[PDB]
């Protein structure tokens, strides 16, 4: 027990295999009298744009509506040659994000194409 | 094996705009965002992070907002540029010199009428032109002078800063943190503690105290071009006064346009001054030395000398109390050599009414007279010191940017951008 | 009509949900008020969409969940609820439980996604 | 390559749908104007997303419905439409039926959700 | 048999706000977005579109925004309404009157004091009232006059206009496009090329050249109520000067309030002027005539005559260079008849300091004196001509709207909005 | 009933009499926050115009 809730960032220092259980905690907190209030309107708008860019990508990749989604894109090894027994158990998400930061755009490009192929194939089947 | 995750607990350092918040007229009506009556503080288990108080954008924002608010507060107020005339001037009424008794021909509600008016002035705001003698207000050759509205208070009511959605603030719990580098124990908050937007020069008059030991922080120490900020682990009691029962009168200078003038003084004319507990002060300097020696040598002699020359804002200790601006001679506080192996100090203070509040050119504020007698009580929580730069290390008090009075509270906080989207390999495939 | 279903019973009203959903978001001084209003409408819209996402009801006006009704919230018969009450009355009827029901929905969806990953990993 | 498909026929052009979609979200004078621009771009994005939600095509760039083409909207052969026309020409060709098709997509989705609820209750 | 598609490559003509960007003081900063050093352009294969430079709202924004920034830049500057005084005036000493030597009773830093001030003025800014003689500044019966801050540059630094998200700019690659109708070769950009916001009347001095041939464009050509814009395919060099070594002095007229006055002239007093390559100009007109004849007849005689009467702002060529506002006679450039089958032209110029910059009433800008000697070299890139309306077709140079100076760069660009959602019949069903 | 917009209302300034607003549909209406409490005002709406 231990009343484990952890909190908004929660166990940011925990490993990935422990940390990816609080994904919803963070998601629920991302949206949260005269003049010069434009500073806050600017802040509100930018928060909205950040939210939408993330949601659009989940949409494009076919992972919309999920906190965790499997894809059919292979891990190409050069991105990280660590074992899953090392990645999920002895690393935090922050360490991981740094570990593979240089491949962010590679993975994202591959994800977009995979989804493009999947939708194309579904239409061919529905047209059958 | 790619799996995409959203709600990932990661962040990047980022510069964003924080907003103010307030717990239930300057500052006082700045309701900002109402604060949380019982704010949550989340300890981050296993998490460390690096901080740098000398590069903290939060300090820059306090400067940006504090300065802006004071300028905004004068927007609707009566201008005193109509007073930029020659004054005839003499002494007041005293035996045996700070005050002056000056008179001039002022406008009235009608453009066709003039009136003879007079008021008391402080020497520091008046300059002789005819090198009775003829004088002008000292700032009328270069700047606009605006009267602060008499109904508006500038009391430094504490306000909180809070991150916007998508951002959070990391806070140090490290009692020994020296302002930079890894901070082994942190937590996350949405809002900082309330901080009083106090302005001062040589002494830090109302901040937080160090938890255990006097903390000495500097961007460098070795580099003598940098300031040293000293945070006491106990307050020093200081009592300041402007021991003159003054009166005020309003003058109608135009249509709804009023000027507030010093009337006369009831009773004796006495110098403004501050009383610092002597015993406490000596003890705090000794504590400061014990800690300063960590950077200079265990048996290195440390000397406290007075300030260097320049404007009162850098040679004296200044503050706003009761609406008056005090310039105290702190040399009485720094007269000691510390060599390895009840009473009070009275500091005279000068009084000014035309203030270049942010040390800018062209925007002068006039502090309307305050009636009655002023008494100020504060907790000195720290000092701004510089190295006077081989067996003796001499320090002097001095002024600095207003930013240095804020980083003194902000060193424990950092703001980061939350970045919830990311990927990792797993054993699953669609 | 946008609120035409407002006096309808729940069993009658929950057919017009699209009518209401499709109308939810729809030079000088004061232009700031106009901008503020637009921003706020967006924020309201997004909070609802986020929760539907979180609960696994994204893209639907009606979604069944796998969470049971726990009775204490309301002990009325479903036929009483759907045929003799309007949504406005109902909203008041179970107002105080909103956070309980939502907490259960959120927990359930997380368990479901966890189980989906375990199966896709098998 | 955002509009690279602009002169392509529909059957060639509908391959770059992702390319365009991913590029849609991208003081006084020069102060307020940029904030206004961001807000309006957001509203445009959201209206399209809400409709895809309403029609059951959320999360997709290509989705099939169960609505028939009614012929009268366009009597062109599908081989003429997809191979000898561009999307711009096409959009103009049937622009006056936009609201008809959209209304049908909406009604169909409502019927589908109603039927699914009845089945999940069975 | 219906499929809904999103990301569909279609658009509709639309009007939105474009933002400035620049190649990273001067008015040109003011938070423009650093632009893309390697901008992309998408050629659109098999895409054509209809363009109309006369209905181009990108031009409308350029106009609107330039004016707004111009005005914003004068807001913090010292007003010269205190100079609406009676002046005693004579001529500036020379041997035998373009310049006036005038004097007046001016205010000082103190409201109750006066000083004698004298300065040099162009006669064009001064009007005789007492039909020394008495004069007043020529704008005191109509407008407030504001001194431009001497530290702010109005140099026409090129900026790029960029579309907001949801929008794109379509552009022509048709080197023969006449500013209207179908454009056979279209490509698209997020941002336009950099355009210099050059302000002029009769001649265009710093724009783009035609890619191949002199291009003549008009809303109609045949409609005598419309302008004809001529884009050269080659530059013409023009060298302008203010050949007078001037000094400047500042007058303290109030509390930080300064007025910049012409002091005196060092050396000779000479008229301002511009030098236009003569051979180049004649060759240039020959090319213009060959192209004009396309709409008037191959053997039609074309005559270039000088301008009509009226204010200098509409009868002369004008520009802002070196901070001075020059008005040039230009008749030497339009004095010839072209009939089918090294040297220079010197044009005298006049200079004014009080400028009704946007042809509005009540807002006048005062150009402070420029010290030293001014030398400016420009590229004549095009002309604004009108038909003087039977075998001879006469044209005259003239002014026009400011918008005409910019549509000349923006004629190749159009703004459309993207509409990614749409449907088509397919053979699939859920 | 539900509306998105109100009827047109004249932003008229007056004191003792209201001279260009709406008329009551059937009968003169008298409205007050309280009536009994004399600190409250009574607003009287006519069902007929009176010309001035
Ligand atoms: C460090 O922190 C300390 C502690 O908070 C600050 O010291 C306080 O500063 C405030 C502001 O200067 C002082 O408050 C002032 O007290 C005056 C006297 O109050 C007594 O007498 C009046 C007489 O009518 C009674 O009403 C009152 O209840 C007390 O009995 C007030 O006169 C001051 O002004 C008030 O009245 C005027 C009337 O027009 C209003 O316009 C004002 O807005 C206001 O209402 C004011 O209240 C407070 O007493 C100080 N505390 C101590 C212990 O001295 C330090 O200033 C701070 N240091 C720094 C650098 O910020
Ligand atoms: C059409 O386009 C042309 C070409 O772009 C413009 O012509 C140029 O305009 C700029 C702006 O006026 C001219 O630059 C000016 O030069 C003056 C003298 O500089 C000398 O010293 C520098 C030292 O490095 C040399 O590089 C330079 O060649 C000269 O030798 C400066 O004094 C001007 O302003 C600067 O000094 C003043 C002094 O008080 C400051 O106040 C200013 O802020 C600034 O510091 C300025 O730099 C440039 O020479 C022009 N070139 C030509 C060929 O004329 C045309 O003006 C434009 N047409 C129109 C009508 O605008
Ligand atoms: C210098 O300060 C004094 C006050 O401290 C200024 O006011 C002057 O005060 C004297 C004494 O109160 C006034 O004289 C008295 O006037 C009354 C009038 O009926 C008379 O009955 C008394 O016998 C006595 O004469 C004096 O008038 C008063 N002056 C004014 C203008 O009010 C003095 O003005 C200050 N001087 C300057 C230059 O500021
Ligand atoms: C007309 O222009 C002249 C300058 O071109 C303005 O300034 C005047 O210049 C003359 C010559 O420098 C000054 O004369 C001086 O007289 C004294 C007398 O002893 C002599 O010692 C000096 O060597 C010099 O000769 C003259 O005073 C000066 N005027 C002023 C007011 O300074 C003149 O003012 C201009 N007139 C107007 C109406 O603007
Ligand atoms: C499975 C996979 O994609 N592996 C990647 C490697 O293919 C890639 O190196 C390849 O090197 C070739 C050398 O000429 C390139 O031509 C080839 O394009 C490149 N492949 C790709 C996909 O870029 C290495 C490079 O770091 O990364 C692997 O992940
Ligand atoms: C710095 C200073 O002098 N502050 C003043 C206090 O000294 C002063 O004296 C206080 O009187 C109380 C009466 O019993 C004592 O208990 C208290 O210890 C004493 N304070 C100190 C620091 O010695 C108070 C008036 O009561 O006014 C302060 O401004
Ligand atoms: C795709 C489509 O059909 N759009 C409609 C337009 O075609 C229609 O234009 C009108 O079509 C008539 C058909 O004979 C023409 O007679 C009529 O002149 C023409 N109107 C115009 C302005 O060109 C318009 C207007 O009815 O509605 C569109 O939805
Ligand atoms: C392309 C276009 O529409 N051009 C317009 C000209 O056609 C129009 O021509 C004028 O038509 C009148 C019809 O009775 C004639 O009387 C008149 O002489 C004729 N003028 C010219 C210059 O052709 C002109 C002027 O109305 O405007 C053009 O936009
Ligand atoms: C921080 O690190 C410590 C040490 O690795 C973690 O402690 C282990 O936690 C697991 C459960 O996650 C237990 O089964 C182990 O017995 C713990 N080991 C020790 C020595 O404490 C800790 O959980 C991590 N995260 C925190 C504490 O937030
Ligand atoms: C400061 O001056 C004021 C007057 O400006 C004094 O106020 C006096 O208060 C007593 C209290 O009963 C009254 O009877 C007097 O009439 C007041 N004086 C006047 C002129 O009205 C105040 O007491 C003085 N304060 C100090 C500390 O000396
Ligand atoms: C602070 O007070 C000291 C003490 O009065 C001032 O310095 C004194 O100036 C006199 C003038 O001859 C000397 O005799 C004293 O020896 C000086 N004392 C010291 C400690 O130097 C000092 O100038 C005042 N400083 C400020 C900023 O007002
Ligand atoms: C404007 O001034 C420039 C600079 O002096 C002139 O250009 C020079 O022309 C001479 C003519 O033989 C050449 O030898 C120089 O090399 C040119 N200078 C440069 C830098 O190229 C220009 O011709 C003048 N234009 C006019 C119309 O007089
Ligand atoms: C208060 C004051 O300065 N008054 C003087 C007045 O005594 C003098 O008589 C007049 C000119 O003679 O100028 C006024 O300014
Ligand atoms: C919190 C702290 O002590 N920070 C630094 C420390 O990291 C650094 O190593 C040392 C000199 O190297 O200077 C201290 O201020
Ligand atoms: C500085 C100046 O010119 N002041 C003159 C003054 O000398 C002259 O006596 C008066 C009329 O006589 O007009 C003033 O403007
Ligand atoms: C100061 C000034 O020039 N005022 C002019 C006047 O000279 C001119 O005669 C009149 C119209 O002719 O318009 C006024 O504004
Ligand atoms: C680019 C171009 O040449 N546009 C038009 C052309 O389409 C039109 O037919 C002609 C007059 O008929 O006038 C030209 O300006
Ligand atoms: C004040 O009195 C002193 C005594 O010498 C004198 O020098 C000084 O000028 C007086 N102040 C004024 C304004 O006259
Ligand atoms: C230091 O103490 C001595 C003791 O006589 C005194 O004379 C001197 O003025 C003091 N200096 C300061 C700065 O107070
Ligand atoms: C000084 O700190 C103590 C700590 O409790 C506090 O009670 C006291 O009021 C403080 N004094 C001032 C002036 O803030
Ligand atoms: C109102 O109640 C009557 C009673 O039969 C019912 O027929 C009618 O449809 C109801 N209106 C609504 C909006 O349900
Ligand atoms: C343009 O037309 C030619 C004609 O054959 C065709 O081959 C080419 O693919 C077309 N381009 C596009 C973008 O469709
Ligand atoms: C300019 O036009 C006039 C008109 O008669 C003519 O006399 C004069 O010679 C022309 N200028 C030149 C340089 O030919
Ligand atoms: C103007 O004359 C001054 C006299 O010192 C000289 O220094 C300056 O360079 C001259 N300016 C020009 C452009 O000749
Ligand atoms: C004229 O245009 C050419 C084009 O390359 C440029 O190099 C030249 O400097 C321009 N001259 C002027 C005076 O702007
Ligand atoms: C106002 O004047 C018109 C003019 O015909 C008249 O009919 C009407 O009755 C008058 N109203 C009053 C209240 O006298």
């Amino acid at each position: 027990i231990g009343a484990v809730f952890l909190g908004f960032l929660g166990a940011a220092g925990s490993t990935m295999g422990a940390a990816s259980m609080t994904l919803t905690v963070q998601a629920r907190n991302l949206l949260s009298l005269t003049v010069w209030g434009i500073k806050q309107l600017q802040a509100r708008v930018l928060a909205v744009e950040r939210y939408l860019r993330d949601q659009q990508l989940l949409g494009i990749w076919g992972c919309s509506g999920k906190l965790i989604c499997c894809t059919n894109v292979p891990w190409n090894s050069s991105w990280s040659n660590r074992n899953l027994s090392e990645i999920w158990d002895n690393m935090t998400w922050l360490q991981w994000d740094k570990e593979i930061s240089n491949y962010t755009q590679i993975i994202y490009g591959l994800l977009e194409e995979s989804q493009n192929q999947q939708e194309k194939n579904e239409q061919d089947l529905l047209a059958l | 094996w790619v799996t995409v995750y959203y709600g990932v607990p990661v962040w990047k350092d980022a510069e964003t705009t924080l907003f103010c918040a307030s717990d239930a007229n300057v500052w006082a009506t700045h309701c900002c965002v109402p604060t949380d009556p019982n704010p949550q503080e989340i300890h981050l288990e296993n998490v460390t992070e690096e901080f740098n108080m000398w590069k903290n954008n939060m300090v820059e924002q306090m400067h940006t907002d504090i300065i802006s608010l004071w300028d905004q507060s004068l927007k609707p107020c009566v201008k005193l540029t109509p007073l930029c005339v020659t004054l005839q001037c003499t002494n007041v009424t005293n035996n045996i010199g700070e005050l002056k008794n000056c008179s001039f021909n002022m406008t009235t509600e009608l453009r066709d009428k003039k009136q003879k008016v007079y008021s008391l002035f402080y020497r520091l705001d008046v300059v002789q032109i005819n090198e009775n003698k003829e004088y002008r207000l000292i700032n009328c050759n270069t700047s606009a002078i605006t009267q602060a509205c008499p109904k508006v208070s500038f009391e430094p009511i504490p306000i909180h800063y809070c991150a916007p959605a998508g951002f959070a603030i990391l806070k140090c719990k490290d009692k020994k943190f020296n302002g930079t580098g890894p901070c082994p124990s942190v937590s996350t908050v949405q809002c900082t503690h309330g901080i009083k937007p106090v302005v001062s020069t040589q002494l830090l008059l109302n901040g937080s105290l160090a938890e255990e030991e006097v903390m000495i922080r500097s961007e460098n120490i070795t580099n003598n071009a940098k300031n040293i900020l000293v945070q006491f682990n106990t307050p020093v009691q200081i009592n300041c006064t402007r021991p003159n029962n003054n009166t005020r009168k309003s003058i109608r200078i135009g249509p709804g346009q009023w000027f507030y003038a010093t009337g006369d003084i009831i009773g004796d004319i006495r110098q403004a001054h501050c009383n610092v507990s002597k015993a406490t002060w000596n003890e705090t300097l000794g504590k400061v030395v014990k800690q300063l020696r960590k950077h200079f040598g265990n048996n290195t002699i440390i000397r406290f000398a007075n300030s260097s020359g320049g404007d009162l804002e850098v040679t004296t200790h200044s503050f706003n109390c009761g609406g008056e601006f005090f310039y105290c001679n702190t040399s009485g506080l720094f007269n000691s050599t510390w060599i390895s192996n009840n009473d009070s100090i009275t500091l005279p203070c000068r009084i000014k009414q035309i203030i270049n509040m942010w040390q800018r050119i062209g925007q002068a504020m006039y502090a309307p007279p305050i009636q009655g007698v002023i008494r100020c009580v504060s907790n000195i929580t720290g000092l701004i010191l510089t190295r006077d730069g081989s067996t003796t290390e001499t320090f002097r008090p001095g002024g600095g940017d207003m930013r240095d009075n804020w980083r003194s509270e902000l060193y424990k906080y950092k703001v980061v951008k939350i970045e919830p989207l990311g990927v990792a390999p797993t054993r699953c495939k669609r």
